[PDB]
Order: C-alpha cells, then structure tokens, then sequence
C-alpha cells in the first residue's frame, strides 16, 4: 500500500524560510523519484521539481531553482522540500507526489501560509433579520466573524441543532492581513423571536469560543 | 518557453448519468522520443489531492473505473466520462511529464446542472455592536443561485463603490445544486455615518433585469 504522509500547516512571516517533509511507505524508496508541485490561487498547478533517491540527482523549474530545495532521508524514506526567503506569493499549497509506477498517488498537501499578523481571536457580530432581510416568508440571519488569524474558525447554530439552510462562506483574507467570515441561515419569516437563533463560534488558534444570540 | 495546456471548456455543467467530454490541448507535441505521449488527466474533488484517472494519454490507471477514457493525436487530447456520478465531481487537470518543466491545465470544473434559480437577496446593515467598535461592514447576501455567475455592485448615495468590498461563495449545494454568495462591503465608522443610502445591485442570468436591495440609515 504506497502510503504519501505529509507534514502539517505551517505559519511563518515574510523572509523566514520552512521545510516540508513527505513520509513515505509501501514501496521501494530508493527506486523511484519523487516529486514537488505548488497549488496557488493566484498560478494553478506548478510543477517545482523532481529528485531521485538513489543518487540524490534533482531537476527543477527554473522558476523555483534557489526558492526550492529537494533532499531525501533514506534511512526514515522521507522526502523533503526546503522553501526559502518565503513572501506572501509562496502562500500555497504543497504536495509531494510518487511516480506513477508506484501509483503516482499525491500526498494530502501542506498548507504554507506566510504573514506578518499574529494570532488573534473575532470579533462576533450579528446580522439581524429584518425586513430588508425577508423575501416574503423567509428571513435571513447570520453572523459576521471579523479579524481573526489564522484560519480556521468554526461555526455552529443553535449548538449542531440547525443545519437546514446554513451556508458558512469561505473567509476572505482582508488587507489589514486578518481574515473575516459570514455565516447565514435562512429560516421561516414567522419564527422570529419565538425561536432563539444562536451562532456558536469557535477560533481554537487563540482559544476563542463565543455564542452569539441574534435576533430582530 | 514553457509548454502551456489548454483545457475547454472552464465548466462544464451536466446532469448525473450524462455523458461528460472535456478537452486538452498542447502548445507542443508531447511525444517523447521513446515513443510515448505523457499527458496525464487527474480529479481534484474539493479539499482533497489531485487523483490520477489517466495517465500517458489512454491508460487508464488500475482501479479508475471504466467509465473514464482518454484519447487524442499529439497535441489535442480528450477525456470522456460515460457515465457521470456524484463521486466524478470535481476539477479535472490535464497535465504533461514530456518536457521539462512539467506543465498542468488550467482545470475544467465538472458541475451539476440545474434550472435557472434567481438569487434571493438581502442586505445587512453593519450592527451598532460593530459601530462602537469603529468599523461598518455591510454585507449583502445572495442566497440559493443558479448558474455560478452573478454580479455584485455596491452603491453608497449613488457613488459606485470600487476596491473597498470582498466576496465569497460556496460549494455547490449537496440537495438543491445552488450557490450561495457573501459579499462584505468595509467603510470606516466616520464615512459610514456621512452616508444615507447604502445599495447592492445584483445581476443574474435568471432575473429579469438587475435587483437592488438597500437600506436608508
């Protein structure tokens, strides 16, 4: 079983260099060449470059020749990928990938973001229902959960009871380098201060859980 | 230079059980001079790693299911799906190990297909809570859409608002097969109080003409 482990998100600030690393097992490490590529919002799918185990032999996109670096460790059959002098276009992620001989199967990824903020915990606002909120007999409500770092926040209504009509939006990234969400929920027009809505809203990164009540 | 991997169309909307075709084509030939041609199609399913379908234009790799076929001539290429599924919705990549550097496509966005359904919008005016605090955000809503394609414009006393919004959407609904989008719209607490009338102006291919929603503060 070819089996591509990854290492975990990483979070460092512009100018500071990290090292991926990809675990692998089920077969022959040293026979197979291993390879790097980049998935970004702003460039798709980049191929970085390619190292051979056995004699250490690597070949890369000039894009990434100096920014990359590949190496092995045969005793653990690790494969590694040092990136350097990081900038917020490094913000990506990573996968290392086996030759299609083996399968050609991908690792799961690594996150790399790269940031000068700090970790910080939202702010919770709500967004209230209100005419202006309710297209004929549903209404809208939500949450705004604003300038928190690093991702992920969640966030849940009415402690997992409310599911129907949720839509939690991806976050945005802002240009103060903090990221903002919405959560909604669409519900019936006629249950409004007779059912209590509740965001439940949990930032694990700086400890930060809050239940919001959000009514007209 | 490098060679570049177009791929057509960008989405690809289909209902399940159809048959689904999407294109590759090469800038250069990618056959190797051992005779190979290696362009390759992958599946990226949200949040997952690229999976290899079929690799070296037409072998389809060991427990891909037979619905999936590749063919082409060299430089135009060709992945078919007999049968679509829940499971082959995703973004597919064509991509070439002929020449270094190793190149990728674009991506073709392979989508449920469903009737035109008009956003239902809503606008939100920043709470008193957030005002305190010295910012206004204004986020206007458009819920249960359909197709992806959908314009936001914000509007503050009729001054078209430029640079100063963000947006976001989501996945395709499991059940109805809408998008939904969010749309912030950031002013200080200071401009905020110096406006009146605060407009999201919304077009969609299923409306009549472009729907406003506002709110006079």
């Amino acid at each position: 079983q070819v089996k591509l482990q990854q290492s975990g998100a990483e979070f460092v600030k512009a100018g500071a260099s990290v090292k991926l690393s990809c675990k692998t097992s089920g077969y022959t490490f040293n026979n197979y060449w291993i390879h790097w590529v980049k998935q970004s919002p702003g460039q798709g799918l980049e191929w970085i470059g390619e190292i051979d185990p056995s004699d250490g032999y690597s070949n890369y996109n000039q894009k990434f020749k100096g920014k990359a670096t590949l190496t092995v460790d045969k005793s653990s059959s690790t494969a590694y990928m040092h990136l350097n002098s990081l900038t917020s276009e490094d913000s990506a992620v990573y996968y290392c990938t086996s030759s299609t001989s083996v399968g050609g199967s991908w690792g799961q990824g690594t996150t790399v973001t790269v940031s000068s903020a700090s970790t910080k915990g939202p702010s919770v606002f709500p967004l209230a229902p209100s005419s202006k909120s309710t297209s004929g007999g549903t209404a809208a409500l939500g949450c705004l959960v604003k300038d928190y770092f690093p991702e992920p926040v969640t966030v849940s209504w009415n402690s997992g009871a409310l599911t129907s009509g949720v839509h939690t939006f991806p976050a945005v990234l802002q240009s103060s380098g903090l990221y903002s969400l919405s959560s909604v929920v669409t519900v019936p027009s006629s249950s409004l201060g007779t059912q209590t809505y509740i965001c439940n809203v949990n930032h694990k990164p700086s400890n930060t859980k809050v239940d919001k009540k959000v009514e007209p | 230079s490098d060679i570049e991997l177009t791929q057509s169309p960008l989405s690809l909307p289909v209902s399940l059980g159809d048959q689904a075709s999407i294109s590759c084509t090469s800038s250069q030939s990618l056959l190797h001079s051992n005779g190979d041609t290696y362009l390759h199609w992958y599946l990226q399913k949200p949040g997952q790693s690229p999976k290899l379908l079929i690799y070296t234009l037409s072998n389809r790799f060991s427990g891909v299911p037979d619905r999936f076929s590749g063919s082409g001539s060299g430089t135009d290429f060709t992945l078919k799906i007999s049968r679509v599924e829940a499971a082959d919705l995703g973004i597919y990549f064509c991509s070439q190990t002929t020449h270094v550097p190793y190149t990728f496509g674009g991506g073709t966005k392979l989508e449920i297909k469903r009737a035109d359904a008009a956003p239902s919008v809503f606008i939100f005016p920043p709470s008193d809570e957030q005002l305190k605090s010295g910012t206004a955000s204004v986020v206007c809503l458009l819920n249960n859409f359909y197709p992806r394609e959908a314009k936001v414009q914000w509007k503050v006393d009729n001054a078209l608002q430029s640079g100063n919004s963000q947006e976001s959407v989501t996945e395709q609904d499991s059940k109805d097969s809408t998008y939904s989008l969010s749309s912030t719209l950031t002013l200080s607490k200071a401009d905020y109080e110096k406006h009146k009338v605060y407009a999201c102006e919304v077009t969609h291919q299923g409306l009549s003409s472009p729907v406003t929603k506002s709110f006079n503060r």
